[PDB]
């Protein structure tokens, strides 16, 4: 459990290795109910 | 000249990922089945953004 602040967004949660395939230009995920779901790490090209 | 913009002019309004979702968003878009000016170097206005398209062979 970490309090995290990615490029422009901030939150609290656990970051885990993902299973999704973000596009090269996509940064922040979003669930159906307008909630942040996944992020692109600014340095490592891995989706969390 | 004029032409029909059938269903063109849709652009990702942000850098946000969404899967299997129907999202409602309001912004500047090209209205469906509207008039688009067709040219064969005139100066044009830039009121609130411009969609530009080109067919090229050379
Ligand atoms: C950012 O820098 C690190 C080392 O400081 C490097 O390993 C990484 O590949 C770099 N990322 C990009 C996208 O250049
Ligand atoms: C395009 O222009 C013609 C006449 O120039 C007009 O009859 C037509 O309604 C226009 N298209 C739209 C979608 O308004």
């Amino acid at each position: 459990c970490v309090n995290f602040n990615f490029n422009g967004l901030t939150g609290t949660g656990v970051l885990t290795e993902s299973n999704k395939k973000f596009l090269p230009f996509q940064q922040f995920g979003r669930d159906i109910a307008d909630t942040t779901d996944a992020v692109r790490d600014p340095q490592t090209l891995e989706i969390l | 000249a004029y032409t029909n913009s059938f269903t063109r002019g849709v652009y990702y309004p942000d850098k946000v990922f969404r899967s299997s979702v129907l999202h409602s968003t309001q912004d500047l878009f090209l209205p469906f089945f509207s008039n688009v000016t067709w040219f064969h170097n005139p100066v044009l206005p830039f009121n609130d953004g411009v969609y530009f398209a080109s067919t090229e062979k050379s």
